[PDB]
């Protein structure tokens, strides 16, 4: 029988903390509906409703943008980490060159294996659609395996999928998540479990409840899985405060919250207006009863033919001389437009779609670097530290001293040098040298 | 300058189909696929190319899983004639 947070099971913890969350997930509704729907579904009624494409194409065309520049500070291609060596260690490490050697070249070859790691396990693609969760609905859950064959990629879960409890000071008390697998698909084992009770179907869709929970006689969280709350078994774990595998992440900090707030709901009601303005474009276009048109080389062309009474007779000339005003015709057209203008001005600055010091920093590193800085606490370093601790454990790297060596991000700007001489310079010839005529 | 050598790369690939990442010569297949720098290959061994490039993108049955395709998509991100060998195939 279970002790703590996990007393009364991990969906009693799951329905009782979901009546909390239905703010926030009405504000990722409504935040997904004007830009990319298919980022957070939840309309029942698709067998009568579509996820309704806008006319407006600014919400899609910015939240992208924003999410590629997010993920060219986050997790470049250069090195954006160091494994530092403690000042205190080093000064007993110095009195002999060799021993700073063998040390530093366990941590070169320890850094390179840890950039390989991203790479060669691809988190740069789940990393990108965690960018655009967060940009959306402010608030996304990350899972580390544990290694097994040869590619192991991470676990993304949306606000829907799982419940999280914190303190006042923003600390994880309890995460619970929400999954679902059919019957016959599920392990042999898990299969077994299930004998009493109803007589499942194979494409049954079973509830399966996972509850990590904080320790008191330890410092640890632990964790079980549950079904019909019952537990499953052999599915029980437990892991230091200092390196859990799961990872709930915010994209602004609140504290008294257990979640996070999303960017764009700011701009709601400029979305949602522009979209107004595009609709009424269209249909005062549609209703028009009457075509207006110029020939423009000063009339050289005689058009008194056509004013004549007269069905079967045409005026010499081409599509290079004539025109037609279809739109800026009709009266209130120039005004929805101008407007339309204000507040792309607006939306297009804020979703950045733009004295010798140079001010373009005031966005590019003031602005970002907060939530550059934000996500490299609550994203970068949790996820650095369960992989080290995970490459040590399957006797990947070596088991250097714990005193000694400390992971660190160097959020920042990369040299230049090199960027100028390949991306500006060969790449470009590269690409003019291709291009050119047969 | 090396076509017999590339050709038979070409057949080997397409006999095993190893179209998933850590199988052999994936990196040089992807720049095949992606990369201007590839063009005296198009140039030189298009028949290949198609088979490869029918190989890579489709996956049998985001709006990409809809349309049945790979999620490494935004390789192409700034759709435009030049993302693809089509153009000069």
């Amino acid at each position: 029988k279970r002790e703590g947070f996990a007393e009364n099971g991990a969906k009693a913890v799951y329905d009782a903390l979901k009546n909390d969350r239905n703010s926030y997930e009405t504000r990722a509704e409504n935040c997904a509906k004007y830009t990319i729907p298919s980022l957070f579904p939840k309309d029942s009624d698709n067998a009568s409703t579509d996820y309704t494409t806008p006319w407006q194409a600014v919400g899609a065309r910015g939240l992208n943008n924003l999410a590629s520049k997010l993920m060219l500070a986050l997790f470049p291609m250069q090195t954006w980490m160091k494994l530092t060596i403690s000042e205190f260690e080093a000064k007993q490490l110095v009195a002999q060159p060799a021993e700073l050697a063998k040390v530093e070249e366990g941590l070169s070859m320890v850094e390179r294996i840890l950039m390989n790691y991203i790479e060669s396990n691809s988190y740069r693609v789940t990393l990108f659609e965690t960018l655009k969760q967060l940009v959306v609905a402010g608030n996304a859950l990350l899972y580390i395996p544990e290694p097994e064959g040869a590619y192991n990629p991470m676990k993304l879960y949306r606000l829907s999928s799982y419940v999280v409890q914190r303190d006042a000071f923003g600390t994880v008390l309890q995460i619970v998540t929400l999954d679902k697998t059919a019957y016959a698909a599920l392990p042999e084992d898990v299969r077994n479990a299930m004998d009493s009770g109803q007589e499942h179907k194979g494409d049954e869709m079973i509830d399966v409840y996972t509850h990590i929970y904080l320790d008191e006689e330890s410092g640890e969280y632990l964790k079980y899985e549950e079904i019909d709350g019952v537990e499953v078994d052999g599915t029980d774990a437990s892991y230091p405060v200092d390196a859990c595998p799961y990872i709930p992440v915010r994209m602004v900090r609140i504290d008294g919250e257990s979640y996070g707030r999303s960017y764009c709901e700011e701009y709601l009601g400029d979305l949602r207006s522009l979209e107004n303005l595009q609709e009424a474009i269209v249909k005062m276009s549609m209703i028009s009863a009457k075509v207006i048109g110029l020939v423009n080389p000063a009339g050289i062309t005689q058009v008194r033919r056509l004013t004549k009474a007269q069905t079967g007779d045409f005026v010499s000339g081409r599509p290079e001389d004539i025109s037609f005003l279809q739109l800026e015709k009709a009266a209130d057209f120039s005004v929805a437009k101008a407007v339309s203008e204000q507040i792309e001005g607006r939306l297009s600055y804020a979703f950045m779609l733009n004295e010798e010091i140079r001010y373009v920093a005031s966005e590019l590193e003031d602005t970002l670097g907060g939530v550059y800085s934000i996500l490299s606490q609550e994203l970068q370093l949790p996820m650095v530290r369960v992989l080290l601790k995970q490459l040590q454990a399957t006797n990947q790297i070596p088991e250097l001293p714990k005193e000694a060596v400390e992971p660190t991000i160097s959020t920042g700007m990369e040299a230049l040098g090199r960027g100028q001489d390949l991306d500006k310079l060969e790449r470009c010839i590269a690409a003019w040298s291709a291009l050119a005529p047969m | 300058m090396i076509k017999p050598e590339m050709e038979e790369v070409l057949v080997k690939v397409l006999k095993n189909r190893w179209k998933e990442h850590g199988t052999p010569y994936f990196d040089l297949m992807t720049l095949i696929l992606t990369d201007l720098d590839s063009y005296p290959v198009w140039a030189s061994l298009p028949e290949y190319v198609l088979q490869l490039a029918d190989l890579f993108w489709y996956r049998p049955l985001d709006i990409e899983d809809e349309f049945g395709l790979f999620r490494s998509h935004h390789d192409y991100y700034p759709e435009s004639p030049y993302q693809t060998p089509i153009y000069w195939l």
